[PDB]
């Protein structure tokens, strides 16, 4: 009977920009809670609204409820890389201690990349002539990396590293293959990738 | 409902 | 309206008979629907309404614990006062606490409430606007330090425009079917001779909800607050009330008498007399 | 303290058992239990107070709880089966208080049909490119752990003995090597920039971390190959000149 | 201190008719302190089927109780309430009057 619906199940989002997920659900709330998950982590406590119009600040997240339209809303302010997680949604009614959640809303921040200077690398095991290991990076945010063709091709979704010192942001992704036939200028194929792409040797 | 108990001890009169 | 929801508390302190005893009941409007008792074998919240029964374990064990530890904070709430008032250890106190809140449009609060009475005199108060206390004397002057040094009346303010708005609308939704359902007062007037000269009337009002009445007699439309006797309203214990207005009245003089009766279940107020 | 949970990982095999254990925050006194399945909300299992258990959700029998007069709590789980694979998370809360509800790290279950199955990772790093170097004056270095099966590691960086998060980042998911079926081995990427004067220094020591969470001293062993116990796989390398 | 002396009502439910249950009612109210012994009679002996509600208090600060039973009126039984307060010498008894 007490169902909790999240919305969107993912959102892609640029740092910087304000954003909104909603949590929908059918009966009377006694507590509703927000909580925020990390990848292979576990459950951070974000906020616990009691009474119709509640609303609770912490930081660039805002929680809002409305009883009357059973409706929770999470606001998301000058998203910053570092927000990226599932945010959760909890509701307990008929003063049960059974919470139900909502499925969750994967937040994805992607960074504004001010000079795309996209390139394909190659790296050599310290170790050996092994294995090897291509990257792609500095993209834009707006490129897409998909997966390959070939089963015995390994390619990494895109990840946003952040030298803090320096306040610069990259994007990369990884790609390896074990079978000699595989090279770096082949590696992103089937990706759509820029084209200015630089491809070093 | 009663009021909650605050989260640290309750305040005597 | 207004719909209300109210705590009652009772500490009561007791010498060489033991700990203090802590009572807890709650009403909505007149209907209780809770008690506590810290003189039970384990003491429990318990369900004193039907509509209050549904909750489910998280209800009970909230309750129980909030009135547990409150009557621990009683106890010592109690030493205090003894204390201000420089009371022998002998002798036994009370304090009491009316606290809770009066339901105004779209569900918010309309009024909020609370106070306290330290051996049936008028203590401390939250005062209208629900960010202030008015203190009774010198004593009470204490506890409205302490309290304005923890900050006690924002959380209550939080306390009296959410949770409690908010779950007394939620029980006037489980309870629509007696809660909002105003019972009117089945009235009859009632003649009983005192002498040859004098006969007393009696107005009765019974099995009305809630217990909001107002009974008058009026000899030719003028009121006889003077010499009516009006017993105090009383219970009936099916969660109705009951209240009667009595006048002695000359013999034979009788049709000039009217009862008038005010309730909220009445659509318009009632004009009643003695038909033999 | 905060919420507490102990074991930090369980590698079982079908009609095993498992108990687990979970402790308040200091001030709570109740304790609630959830089993979350992957890309899954979590699921309530009961929740205990005054060492009795208050409510609960849809688990059956083998699904048994314990409080202790200290507000600790303990989760069996018996007749172990596959799809009892979960992260089991344990919350806990103040009885008639302000609402809070806090959640321990959570216990990694993982229900395999064979230890066989279980394998550590191989890490390995690979060094940053010359054109990399030249074009950016930056320079990432990248660790790749391989071939390990369950999907229970951490791999952290570190620098001069140290660990360092920023200029980091590691995938949030591994990749399935052999992504056609159930029991496939992971693969995990892991990238550190540096600016290329700091790769440069040979003085500089950089090492990548996999932490794996495998079989237990007390699991038995069978395979011609070393039992996968937990165990930490770096692989190191100096910085170059050139 | 303030002590306030119960006031007393003792009545039934529904209006009395011989032969018909009914329940018979004591509300002490107006008192102060709370300690308050109650019971209802039947001829002068008490019943022990009887319940009472919660403690609970007025504007005033003063409590007030009910006490009642399950009883049918007959024409003969005479039915009294007797309450002992710190304010009375001696406890207070009440006749019943059906038509109060
Ligand atoms: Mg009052
Ligand atoms: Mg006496
Ligand atoms: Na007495």
């Amino acid at each position: 009977e007490l169902k909790v619906e999240q919305n969107p199940l993912f959102l892609s989002m640029q740092e910087g920009k304000n954003y909104t997920i909603y949590c929908n659900y059918s009966t009377t709330s006694d507590r509703l809670y927000w909580y925020r998950q990390d990848p292979g982590k576990s459950l951070e406590s974000l906020f616990v609204l009691l009474s119709n119009g509640a609303v609770k600040q912490e930081g660039r997240l805002m929680a809002s409820l409305d009883t009357k339209a059973r409706l929770s809303t999470l606001h998301i302010t000058a998203a910053v890389h570092d927000l990226s997680a599932t945010y959760f949604c909890a509701v307990g009614g008929g003063s049960n201690y059974q919470l139900i959640w909502g499925a969750g809303t994967k937040l994805i921040i992607k960074p504004n990349i001010q000079n795309p200077d996209p390139a394909v690398y190659q790296l050599r095991d310290s170790k050996s002539s092994d294995k090897s290991v291509c990257l792609f990076t500095d993209f834009d945010s707006q490129t897409n990396v998909s997966q390959s063709k070939d089963s015995d091709v390994y390619i990494t979704d895109k990840c946003v590293l952040d030298m803090r010192s320096m306040d610069f942001k990259s994007n990369s992704a990884v790609a390896w293959s074990n079978k000699s036939d595989f090279a770096c200028a082949n590696a992103f194929n089937n990706s759509i990738i820029p084209e200015d792409t630089f491809f070093p040797s | 409902l009663p009021e909650p108990l605050p989260q640290g001890q309750l305040t005597a009169y | 309206g207004s719909h209300s929801m109210r705590y009652f508390y009772t500490a009561m302190s007791r010498p060489g008979r033991g700990e203090p005893r802590f009572i807890a009941v709650g009403y909505v409007d007149d209907t209780q629907f809770v008690r506590f008792d810290s003189d039970a074998a384990s003491p429990r919240t318990e369900p004193r309404a039907p509509w209050i029964e549904q909750e489910g374990p998280e209800y009970w064990d909230r309750n129980t614990q909030i009135f547990k530890t409150n009557t621990q904070t009683y106890r010592e709430s109690l030493r205090n006062l003894r204390g201000y008032y420089n009371q022998s250890e002998a002798g036994s106190h009370i304090i009491q606490r009316m606290y809770g809140c009066d339901l105004g449009p779209d569900g918010r609060l309309l009024r909020g409430h609370d106070q306290s009475a330290y051996d049936g005199k008028d203590y401390i108060a939250l005062n209208e606007d629900l960010s202030s206390w008015t203190a009774a004397d010198t004593a009470a002057q204490i506890t409205q330090r302490k309290w304005e040094a923890a900050r006690v009346a924002e959380q209550r303010r939080a306390y009296l425009e959410g949770l409690c708005v908010e779950w007394l609308r939620r029980y006037l939704e489980n309870g629509k079917e007696t809660l909002q359902r105003a019972d009117p007062p089945k009235t009859h007037v009632t003649h009983h001779p005192v002498s040859d000269h004098e006969a007393t009337l009696r107005c009765w009002a019974l099995g009305f909800y809630p217990a909001e009445i107002t009974l008058t007699w009026q000899r030719d439309g003028e009121d006889q607050t003077q010499d009516t006797e009006l017993v105090e309203t009383r219970p009936a214990g099916d969660r109705t009330f009951q209240k009667w207005a009595a006048v002695v009245v000359p013999s034979g003089e009788e049709q000039r008498y009217t009862c008038h009766v005010q309730h909220e279940g009445l659509p318009k107020p009632l004009t009643l007399r003695w038909e033999p | 303290a905060g919420v507490t949970q102990s074991p930090t990982h369980l590698i079982k095999t079908r009609g095993q058992q498992v108990t687990l254990r979970c402790s308040p925050k200091s001030g709570h006194d109740t304790v609630s239990w959830y089993q979350q399945a992957l890309g899954q909300g979590p699921q309530f299992i009961f929740q205990y107070y005054e060492e009795e258990e208050r409510q609960r959700g849809n688990f059956p029998d083998r699904f048994s709880g314990h409080q202790f007069p200290n507000y600790s709590s303990e989760l069996n789980v018996n007749a172990l089966l596959l799809g009892d694979s979960a992260l089991y998370l344990c919350a806990s809360s103040r009885t008639g208080s302000t609402y809070e509800q806090y959640f321990g790290p959570g216990t990694r279950l993982t229900v395999t049909e064979d230890l066989k199955n279980v394998f550590p990772p191989e890490v390995a790093v690979f060094e940053p490119s010359e054109a990399e170097i030249s074009h950016t004056q930056k320079a990432t270095l990248v660790c790749l752990a391989t071939g390990f099966y369950p999907d229970h590691v951490e791999l952290s960086w570190w620098v001069n003995g140290k660990e360092v998060h920023s200029g980091v980042c590691t995938d949030p998911q591994p990749l399935k090597e052999q992504p056609a079926l159930n029991d496939s081995r992971y693969a995990l990427s892991s990238r550190l920039r540096v600016s290329a004067t700091f790769w440069q220094n040979p003085r500089n020591h950089f090492r990548c971390q996999v932490q794996f969470y495998g079989l237990s001293e007390n699991d038995e062993w069978t395979q011609d190959r070393a039992k996968p116990v937990t165990q930490i796989v770096s692989a190191e390398a100096w910085g170059r000149a050139d | 201190m303030i002590q306030r002396t119960p006031k007393i009502q003792v009545y039934s439910r529904h209006p009395a008719e011989n032969g018909k249950s009914n329940f018979l009612n004591c509300y002490v109210s107006g008192f102060h302190p709370s300690d308050i012994e109650v019971d209802l009679l039947k001829n002068g002996e008490r019943i022990e089927k009887v319940e009472h509600s919660d403690l609970s208090f007025s504007k005033d600060w003063s409590f007030y109780l009910l006490y009642y039973t399950e009883f049918t009126p007959t024409e003969k039984d005479e039915y009294a309430c007797r309450v002992n307060h710190v304010t009375l010498s001696q406890p207070k008894i009440v006749k019943w009057d059906r038509d109060m």
